[PDB]
């Protein structure tokens, strides 16, 4: 039900990377303001931020002209990289309450705004109104806990998770600057969710499973097709360093497994030190690579190894708090196999509040 | 001794009790005031710092001898654990 | 290729953060001169200028993660960049205790389960080069001296 953006079905690299360095993986969802080499901005000084009011109302007013000439109904707008700019549309916030949780969306995945609403017992008057998300009348509450009667609980739903959120609006010091090559660009927030423990839908695997290995094996896979279907060459043609750029920790066997099939080496004459695509072989199509490998199984993987990364750094009780362990957990307790210990050592707070999602009998 | 519905029921109620209280706790728009109180561990279970000579030769001719001692436990852990993989790395 | 937008959060003083904010919302290019950022090669200081005015920065850390996420209907929402820093205006020093929401002030101390600084890796690479760099090397655990 929930459409990503063409570049995350797609998994382009800038959006979803094919390799994370230890220095990468620490700094995981926090990405330290980078300093450019080439541009405006790489020259020291002063630098003029530059307000977009004309480009917000242009865009809106453009994508407007878009919806009204396809027919009046709901449109699909995110096609290109450019689409998932914070220059144009209606930007909120949305901050975490756990530090590490243990799914996250990747830049450019889409996620809806749920109202759940509880009625009253017999007469109730409506749910209350809300400015985002569709309302849904909940008489089985999605998380643990149930509601009141009459309360509306706001909440992001995706196929990752399922959180609950809370409006807030925003500090009337803060401004939100976004920062390109080019210059700064400012916009002004008003809307800030909060958002609570997480409520996982998808599985972390574990590390050196074999969903793990699979999805390795997928995305490598999968990148290598994208290769081949860029070349221009005739006989499609690629190059080993390319792959070996952007996956550096693989040894070069896996990689020559997955060359043998689907492609030869040319040592001699033409496409000489290239691996060229065989004749026989029909390289898949875009839906077929698709169907590969899913964004949200990139989400999985990222967060096993951020989180092998983490548990590396610091030398049973955080073990229990890897979201392998805690994603089997919630999963088998809404199956209803087992049951979890509320209260735990892994609870993201650290204090009474929120959950931990170990399994008990 | 029930095994079944107290269980269930207990699991339930904390369930429907901490999600009320984490509920009340984040839509809060009451301002609050700007360390914690935690135990404070000891330098490592064993309470023992480390402490490092190193010979180098200077330029020309010298031999100086330089005593460090690591009074953190966590550059310790890392150190140590390092070296005792490589007195098994050979 | 495509480089992932930086966004970031900037915090002014009351007085300054409403004459930014009208001058914003008016939406001439007046703005422009009005306001600029000089970010200095520390990496985590800078200057503000509103209306020419100076103001002193500081780049610092925030404890939660936040994302950015636009829409067209208000129904399904597409997220943008992540958000982790902050430049107030007016290292341990470099790091933002309280979230930038009111529920979440002292996060880092009080709703924050105990976490490591992954900083002591990089200690140690300097230890190993010198150990590298010596002759003889002599340890011992060592008791109250």
């Amino acid at each position: 039900i929930i459409q990503h953006s063409i570049p995350a079905v797609e998994l382009r690299q800038p959006f979803f990377p094919t390799h994370m360095g230890p220095i990468k993986l620490r700094q995981f969802h926090r990405p330290p303001l980078k300093k450019y080499s080439f541009g405006a901005l790489s020259q020291p000084g002063p630098h003029s931020v530059q307000p977009l009011l004309k480009h917000i109302k242009k865009k809106a007013k453009m994508r407007e002209q878009e919806r009204q000439a396809s027919g009046g109904g709901e449109m699909f707008f995110m096609r290109t990289p450019q689409d998932l700019t914070g220059k144009d549309g209606d930007l909120i916030l949305a901050e975490y309450s756990e530090e590490n949780g243990p799914l996250m969306m990747q830049v450019g995945m889409a996620t809806k705004i749920k109202n759940y609403y509880k009625r009253k017992p017999g007469k109730d008057p409506g749910a209350p109104d809300c400015k985002y998300g569709e309302t849904v009348y909940c008489h089985t509450s999605p998380f643990l806990g149930s509601l009141h009667p009459g309360q509306l609980l706001q909440a992001f739903e995706n196929n990752l998770f399922r959180a609950p959120i809370y409006l807030h609006k925003m500090p009337e010091t803060d401004f939100l600057i976004i920062r390109t090559r080019q210059g700064y660009y400012i916009r002004e927030l008003v809307d800030i969710f909060v958002v609570g423990q997480q409520c996982p839908l998808f599985e972390v695997p574990g590390p050196n499973s074999k969903r793990a290995n699979t999805h390795i094996r997928d995305f490598l896979q999968v990148f290598i097709y994208r290769l081949f279907w860029k070349s221009k060459d005739r006989p499609r043609r690629i190059r080993m360093e390319d792959i070996k750029k952007a996956f550096p920790s693989h040894s070069e066997s896996s990689i020559r497994k997955r060359l043998k099939l689907c492609a030869d080496f040319k040592r001699t004459g033409m496409d000489s030190n290239w691996w060229v695509l065989k004749s026989d072989f029909r390289l898949p199509t875009e839906e077929e690579i698709r169907a590969m490998v899913s964004p949200e199984q990139c989400c999985a993987y990222y967060s096993m190894i951020a989180a092998e990364q983490r548990l590396k750094d610091a030398g049973d009780d955080e073990v229990r708090t890897a979201p392998w362990n805690t994603t089997r957990a919630f999963i088998a307790a809404m199956k209803g196999k087992c049951l979890l210990e509320v209260t735990g050592v892994a609870d993201p707070t650290g204090c009474g509040e929120g959950f931990s999602y170990v399994k008990i009998p | 001794r029930f095994s079944v519905a107290e269980h269930q029921e207990r699991y339930k109620e904390e369930c429907q009790r901490i999600f009320d209280l984490q509920n009340k706790v984040l839509s809060s728009t009451e301002v609050l005031s700007t360390t914690a109180s935690v135990t404070s561990l000891n330098s490592s279970a064993t309470g023992r710092c480390l402490k490092i000579y190193r010979t180098f030769r200077d330029e020309e001719g010298k031999e100086y001898v330089r005593c460090e001692t690591v009074r953190k436990p966590a550059v310790i852990d890392a150190y140590v654990r390092i070296r005792t993989t490589k007195d098994e790395e050979f | 290729p495509h480089e992932l937008e930086s966004q970031f959060i900037l915090r002014l003083p009351p007085e300054y953060a409403s004459t930014v904010r009208r001058a914003v919302q008016s939406g001439h290019v007046n703005l422009k001169d009005r306001l600029t950022i000089e970010l200095h090669p520390d990496g985590r200081h800078g200057i503000v200028r509103v209306d020419r005015v100076p103001l002193a920065s500081k780049l610092v850390d925030l404890p939660c993660v936040m994302e950015s996420l636009k829409t067209i209907d208000k129904k399904t929402f597409y997220k943008t960049a992540d958000i982790c820093q902050m430049l107030v205006s007016t290292e341990k020093k470099f790091i933002w205790n309280h979230g930038i929401t009111l529920p979440l002030k002292n996060v880092r101390k009080r709703r924050f389960r105990k976490t490591a600084k992954k900083d002591v890796e990089k200690e140690v690479k300097r230890l190993l080069s010198t150990d590298a760099e010596a002759v003889s090397t002599r340890w011992e655990i060592i008791a109250e001296d």
